[PDB]
């Protein structure tokens, strides 16, 4: 019981660490489409400013 | 953007002042040769020989 109890421990150790992995990955990709999107909006503020 | 729009102004007020400018000149070169003669032409050349 004590091996078949560490099974599960160590399971649930990994794999908490391993999708606390995939949560930042996609916290940075996130934020990569965030900032990609804030630029390419803000160029068109810049050309309609520059039109008027 | 907004030094691209100061560039465009400076660029346009320079357009205009070749234009004016190049019309000057042939304004002026239109009234010369419609209102010389030998009374100043005589003068201009007393002037310079004057000084030669």
């Amino acid at each position: 019981d004590l091996d078949l109890a560490k099974a599960s421990a160590t399971d649930q150790l990994k794999k908490a660490k391993a999708e606390a992995q995939v949560i930042i990955e996609q916290a940075n990709k996130r934020r990569s489409q965030i900032l990609d999107e804030a630029k390419a909006e803000a160029e068109q503020e810049r050309t309609k400013i520059v039109a008027q | 953007a907004q030094a691209e729009i100061e560039a465009e102004r400076k660029r346009a007020r320079e357009e205009l002042r070749k234009q004016v400018a190049i019309l000057a000149v042939a304004g002026a070169e239109k009234i010369i040769e419609r209102s010389v003669d030998e009374a100043a032409n005589s003068d201009i050349v007393d002037k310079l020989v004057a000084e030669l």
